[PDB]
């Protein structure tokens, strides 16, 4: 190509965070959120109770961890569904959280630990 | 079969079978079989749109050797999402221990009977949902029973919708003109190398009350003429044929979990008192060549079905550990659509 | 019969409400009550901690959901046992509660939901 190099992008992260969850007929451990306008979601993000991402100063309000990849322009998840999904209780997750700038990871972990969510150390 | 009397432990009485009662299950659209199944191996599918135009030739002289040519083709692509349905059931010994089945005096209930009953109920529910979704797809908008919108064919294919107004309440109104308008629109906009209109009760009554149509209507009342269809509930549904268009009265209706009643034949934001109907062409006889109506099916999230062909309905069974009961599950991943949305026309019995 | 009609009775509700309960060797999710005198018990009723059925103004005191049919005059349940069993925690049930007159359902559901009881939506 002109200037040689061409790039086609990287692969999006896959949904493999879950190690153990309370399997039940009604999906006891999962909750669904309506996606906010002009926002993009990816696996490993922390959502507030209203579906908006947790920012600095409100770590105590952390509610759930994102589980799907969502595209703003399409308004459609990578699996062709209309709503975002997040785990909010009774689960064990890989320690691969993604947090906004200046968000205290320890505070978020403590807030989520109250709801029965535990994080397993992850290797390099 | 003998059983204890109603007021004495020592005198017997003769029992008779049970009197079943089942809710109405309208299936007119599904019975026609004009929707072709098309299983898919993943959660999303695509399609290609093609079209070309032709024009008359011009007579050129033999010796000049002048010739003509034609314009090239054009292509386009589309995408579609899909809808997921699921419900759960369970069976435990407490429902089988010492429970006389209704139809017998002494015979005890067993696991097989309960399993069959629950499976039949689930299948009936899924069939009712299928019929509702098929009607919604025919309306031109695939809207979930709770109001969510999944597809808008008119915007998808870049085409508007036509509506034909019948002034049935006006004695001087013209019906032939409206029928011809509908027919000519359908013919012109088909764009390809038998018209049915599903009509409401009020609309049908207004149409058949008109003075200019009683002469034709009364001549068709002979039973020999009618025989020249059933919705699954009524074995003889009103039908009226005029001007090459067949009018059918469909009274199907269903109830939501909230008690809200959904009438199959209706137009959004229109009073029920106003006659309403939907028109579409009949394509069922084309069979394998039917490319106008199709239904897609996808796999379920289960481990053993990640990348397999879709199915009409999945059923799974699991134990509850320590033999305390059994669990059932039902899955479906379906989306109906029409590839010729311009052929769907609304019909109203009110002036402009 | 004389006047034509004759009616013999009706089926009492069966114990099929439970969709999921935490099966444990000693019934982790169940409790037993001593029935009070001359009170009928049918599946779906809500019981207080003392075994008496909930009444208006006692929604916050809701304790468990009855599961066994008890006959007052016969003094024993339809399975020939002398105690009333009610679900206590960690279960999912059909939305078929039976509530005394003028008893709010939302308050009872919120009270029970705090103990780990969820209702799977159902309808006809």
């Amino acid at each position: 190509a002109y200037q040689g190099f061409t790039k086609l992008g990287n692969r999006e992260p896959l949904n493999d965070i879950i190690l153990w969850e309370q399997i039940t007929p009604t999906g006891h451990s999962r909750k669904e959120y309506t996606p906010q306008a002009s926002t993009e979601y990816r696996v490993g993000e922390v959502l507030k109770a209203d579906g908006t991402k947790v920012q600095a100063g409100e770590e105590a309000q952390a509610d759930s961890v994102c589980i799907v990849n969502f595209y703003a322009d399409l308004q459609l998840s990578y699996h062709g569904q209309l709503k975002v999904v997040g785990i909010h209780r009774d689960a064990e997750l890989k320690d691969l959280l993604t947090l906004e700038a200046s968000v205290d990871a320890a505070a978020v972990k403590t807030a989520l630990a109250a709801k029965g969510i535990d994080f397993v150390p992850t290797g390099l | 079969m003998l059983t204890n009397s109603e007021k004495s432990r020592f005198f017997l009485a003769d029992l008779t079978g049970e009197v079943q009662s089942i809710p109405n299950t309208y299936g007119y659209i599904s019975n026609l079989g004009l929707f072709r199944s098309a299983p898919i191996t993943q959660t999303t599918f695509l399609m290609d749109l093609t079209d070309w135009d032709v024009s008359l030739l011009d007579a050129v002289d033999r010796d000049s050797r002048k010739a003509e040519t034609s314009a090239p083709e054009r292509v386009r692509q589309i995408s579609f999402p899909m809808m997921y349905f699921k419900e759960v059931e369970s069976i435990t010994p407490d429902e089988i221990q010492g429970v006389r089945q209704p139809g017998t005096a002494n015979e005890l209930t067993t696991e097989a009977v309960v399993r069959a009953k629950k499976l039949m109920k689930i299948r009936t529910k899924f069939d009712i949902t299928r019929e509702f979704l098929f009607m919604q797809a025919l309306k031109g908008k695939v809207v979930d029973a709770r109001g969510t919108l999944y597809a808008d064919l008119y915007k998808q294919f870049d085409v508007e919708k036509k509506t034909v107004y019948f002034d049935l309440d006006n004695p001087n109104a013209d019906i032939d003109a409206s029928i011809e308008e509908l027919r000519m629109h359908m013919e012109d906009e088909a764009k390809t190398g038998e018209i049915h209109v599903v009509v409401d009760r009020v609309f049908f009554s207004k149409l058949v009350k008109h003075p200019k149509i009683r002469d034709a209507y009364l001549a068709q009342q002979t039973p020999l003429a009618w025989q020249q269809g059933t919705d699954g509930v009524q074995a003889h549904m009103n039908t009226f044929y005029y001007g090459g268009v067949k009018f059918v009265q469909y009274n199907g209706k269903f109830k939501d979990k909230r008690g809200k009643v959904h009438t199959l034949v209706s137009i959004d934001s229109v009073a029920a008192t106003v006659g309403v109907g939907h028109a579409f062409p009949n394509v069922s006889m084309l069979g394998e060549a039917n490319n106008i109506f199709e239904v897609a099916y996808g796999p379920c999230p289960k481990m053993g079905y990640a990348n397999t062909l879709g199915q009409e309905l999945y059923v799974f069974e699991y134990e509850k550990d320590r033999d305390e009961g059994i669990d059932f599950e039902a899955h479906s991943y379906m989306l109906p659509y029409c590839t010729r949305p311009q052929l769907l026309v609304d019909v109203r019995a009110d002036a402009k």
